[PDB]
């Protein structure tokens, strides 16, 4: 039965909400607006780092901004009419290099192509590939 | 599967609990493809949230290492 | 012995009379009488009179409780 | 398997079958331990019988259907049990229109009492203290 | 009873088929004035049927008298309702429990599709491999 | 085309049409037709047709309650 009248974040320092303030049947609580948190001290807000805490805000690097974020693309990539995705620019279509035992195979990232590109391997568990020399490299254990 | 900054801090989990032992894993823009023993798979899905999941192959032996050439 | 509760039975010693199936009327207040498969049933002002009607290929007792059939 | 109804004492001795004829498909009955009758129902002419305990004076007491529509007909009868206090038979049926009937111990003022979410009523009996009736389906499983 | 004494089932009587020998039972004479017993749905061809069978979809009187169309396409003749089990294409209402008994009940075999997915009764069924369930009591039974 | 219970064929256009197309009711059946209001069921006030204002909009002379309902 304290503070009835609702009304007590209509107040500078008492209760001293910094960006917008509600009140409850007796007393004050603190908010603030869209991309701030309320820290610890429940009177004040903060920046959150929307690049470091969500990094799935953006397809790419992602650029901090107090009260907000901005989704920028790697080199190569055009930024998507929808601001958030990334498109891949070269005209070189991307493939799928994986190792089987006894096999190597070249598979395209949709499943539609499925080939072969070497055979008669003992085991090949580890693979990598050279961009500068168009080489491939492995183990065969 | 998780993902974490460079140094081991703020990690996310994109699939929790709901894979059978993948291997390797590669990503190209936004999709992750990895390798799966137990089902003898290669598999992808989105690379923040794991939605869109598709079997792309049913390999006879283990599937061990997977890369991207681009 | 409670799953049959104890209570007084309306044909009681007499069959009410009847020469028949004295049975319980419904609501369970009174009797009624009635006749066989094979009786007719016949009323009279005061007293009910079920006789034998089976077939030719039923056989009916000297005293007429009952039709059997011939074989 | 002998379309035959027994009696026994509960000591085991003088065992005598009391029904042998015309019985077909005989699918439950009850003892009128009041007025002294034995009702049985059964499956194949489609009815509710009557008899003395003995087995003599058999009589039919109900046939054909219940209610002003025919909707519910005998065509499965199944379990019995007797409301002496209050002078009715109540039995089930499970066939196509499943339903639990009433009628009076001499053939009088039969009705559906149950016609709704009952699909195979076998079970059926009555709580004599409260006064209650009870049945159980198999398909509903209620 | 025929006119030559000997009787059949009453459910022959008028059947198209001379069972009597004296052709009493397909007199059109009596196939026309005579009415079929309570619960029975009389046809313009003097057959009786189960009123179950009214909208049965299936033919039963020869005549299609059996499926008046109009009538059967309204609200009159629904489902019963938590209790039976609606076919997809056609309008026959079936019983529940004949939904996956390896049986065509709906005549397009409604009920025996999807069903993998129909769950046994967690205490009382056995699981077969084509996905059916069985009363536990028919496992082993030879 | 939703398939009345019946068997026919009818588009969803009429589907809970407030018409019984079918011939037997089952398109404007209870099932489909009840569409259940805001209960406004949490943390919060209501006021006429489900405005599911919070509780500080009780009486607070802001007509904003429909036709100022409270
Ligand atoms: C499969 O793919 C591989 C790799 O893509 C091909 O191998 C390449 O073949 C080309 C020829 O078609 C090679 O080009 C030649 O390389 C010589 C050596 O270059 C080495 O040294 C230089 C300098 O340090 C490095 O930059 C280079 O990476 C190498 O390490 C050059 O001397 C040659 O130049 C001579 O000829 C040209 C004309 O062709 C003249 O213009 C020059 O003046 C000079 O006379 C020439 O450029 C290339 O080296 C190979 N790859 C690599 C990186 O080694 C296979 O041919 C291909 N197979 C098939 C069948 O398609
Ligand atoms: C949460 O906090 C913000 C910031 O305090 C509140 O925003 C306020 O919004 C009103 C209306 O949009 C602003 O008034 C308008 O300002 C513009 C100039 O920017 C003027 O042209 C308009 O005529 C009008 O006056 C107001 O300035 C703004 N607050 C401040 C102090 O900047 C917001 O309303 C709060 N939300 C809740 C739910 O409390
Ligand atoms: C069904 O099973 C029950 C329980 O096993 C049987 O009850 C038993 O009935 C007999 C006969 O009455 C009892 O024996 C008698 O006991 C009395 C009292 O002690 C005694 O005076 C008699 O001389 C005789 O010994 C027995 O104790 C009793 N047991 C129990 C636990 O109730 C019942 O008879 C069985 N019914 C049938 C139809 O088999
Ligand atoms: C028994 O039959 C009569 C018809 O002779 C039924 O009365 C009709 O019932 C339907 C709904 O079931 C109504 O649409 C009709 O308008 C009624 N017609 C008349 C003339 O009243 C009656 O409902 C049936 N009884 C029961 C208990 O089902
Ligand atoms: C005959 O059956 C009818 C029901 O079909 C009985 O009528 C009910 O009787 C009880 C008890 O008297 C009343 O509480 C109900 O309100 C009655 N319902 C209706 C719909 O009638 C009637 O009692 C029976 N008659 C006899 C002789 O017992
Ligand atoms: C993989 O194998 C399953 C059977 O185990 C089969 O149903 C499926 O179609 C296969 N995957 C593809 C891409 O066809
Ligand atoms: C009809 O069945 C549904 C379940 O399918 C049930 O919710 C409902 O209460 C039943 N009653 C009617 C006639 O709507
Ligand atoms: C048919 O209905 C009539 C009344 O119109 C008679 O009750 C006749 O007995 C019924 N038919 C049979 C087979 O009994
Ligand atoms: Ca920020
Ligand atoms: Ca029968
Ligand atoms: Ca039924
Ligand atoms: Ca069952
Ligand atoms: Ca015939
Ligand atoms: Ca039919
Ligand atoms: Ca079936
Ligand atoms: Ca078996
Ligand atoms: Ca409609
Ligand atoms: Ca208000």
């Amino acid at each position: 039965e304290k503070g009835c009248g609702i009304n007590e974040c209509l107040d500078s320092s008492i209760s001293r909400c910094d960006h917008n303030c509600t009140d409850t049947i007796t007393s004050f609580y603190c908010s603030c607006l869209p991309g701030y948190k309320l820290m610890s001290d429940k009177r004040s807000c903060v920046d959150i780092d929307e690049c470091k805490e969500s990094p799935q805000l953006c397809s790419q690097k992602c650029e901090n901004v107090v009260g907000s974020y901005i989704c920028k693309c790697a080199p190569g990539y055009i930024r998507e009419p929808d601001g958030k995705s990334c498109r891949q620019n070269s005209n070189i279509e991307p493939y799928l290099i994986f190792s089987n035992r006894y096999y190597i195979r070249n598979l395209t990232t949709d499943g539609s192509s499925y080939s072969l590109i070497l055979q008669g391997l003992g085991n090949v568990v580890a693979l990598d590939f050279d961009r500068v020399e168009k080489r491939l490299y492995w183990i065969d254990a | 599967i998780e993902f974490s900054d460079l140094e081991g801090h703020h990690r996310h989990t994109v699939y929790d609990g709901s894979l059978p032992h993948p291997f390797a894993l590669t990503i190209f823009e936004d999709t992750v493809f990895w390798t799966d023993w137990n089902t003898r798979t290669v598999e992808k899905g989105n690379k923040y949230d794991g939605s869109g999941r598709v079997v792309l192959v049913n390999t006879t032996h283990k599937p061990f290492d997977i890369h991207v050439y681009h | 012995p409670y799953r049959q509760p104890i209570m007084s039975n309306p044909c009681g010693t007499n069959n009410g009379g009847c020469s028949h199936l004295c049975l319980i009327k419904a609501g369970g207040r009174g009797f009624t009488c009635a006749c066989p498969d094979d009786f007719q049933t016949v009323q009279l002002r005061d007293r009910t009179l079920c006789m034998p009607m089976c077939s030719s290929t039923q056989f009916l007792c000297g005293n007429n409780e009952k039709c059997i059939p011939i074989w | 398997e002998k379309q035959i109804i027994e009696r026994m004492f509960l000591n085991k001795t003088n065992r005598e079958t009391i029904i042998n004829h015309r019985l077909r498909r005989a699918e439950s009955l009850a003892v009128d331990w009041v007025s002294r009758k034995l009702y049985w129902l059964d499956a194949i002419l489609d009815c509710l019988f009557v008899s003395d305990l003995e087995g003599r004076h058999r009589k039919m007491i109900a046939q054909h259907c219940v209610d002003a529509n025919n909707t519910f007909c005998f065509e499965h009868p199944r379990g019995i049990v007797l409301h002496p206090q209050r002078g009715h038979v109540y039995w089930a049926d499970w066939g196509v229109h499943a339903y639990i009937g009433r009628i009076g111990m001499d053939g009088t003022n039969k009705s559906v009492i149950i016609s709704t979410k009952i699909e195979w009523p076998n079970a059926i009996t009555i709580d004599y203290t409260n006064d209650l009736l009870y049945w159980a389906d198999a398909h509903l499983g209620y | 009873q025929c006119a030559n004494k000997r009787c059949i089932p009453q459910s022959w009587q008028c059947d198209s088929v001379n069972d009597c020998l004296d052709n009493s039972d397909e007199d059109t004479s009596h196939c026309a004035s005579r009415t079929c017993r309570p619960g029975q749905f009389k046809c313009n061809n003097g057959r009786c049927i189960p009123q179950s069978w009214k909208c049965d979809v299936d033919n039963d009187c020869g005549d299609y008298s059996d499926e008046p169309i109009d009538e059967c396409t309204t609200a009159a003749y629904n489902c019963d309702n938590h209790t039976e089990f609606s076919c997809k294409t056609n309008y026959r209402c079936i019983p529940q429990w004949a939904v996956c008994n390896g049986f065509d009940d709906c005549r397009d075999n409604s009920d025996e599709q999807g069903c993998e997915s129909v769950p046994c009764h967690p205490s009382g069924d056995f699981r077969c491999a084509n996905h059916h369930c069985i009363p536990l009591r028919w496992k082993c039974d030879g | 085309q939703f398939t009345c219970q019946n068997g026919r064929c009818i588009p969803r256009f009429f589907v809970c049409d407030e018409d019984n197309d079918c011939g037997d009711g089952s398109d404007e059946q209870e099932h489909l037709c009840h569409t259940p209001e805001p209960t406004c069921p949490l943390h919060q006030f209501r006021c006429d047709n489900g405005h599911c204002i919070e509780m500080g909009r009780v009486c607070n002379h802001v007509d904003d309650c429909s036709d100022n309902s409270d």
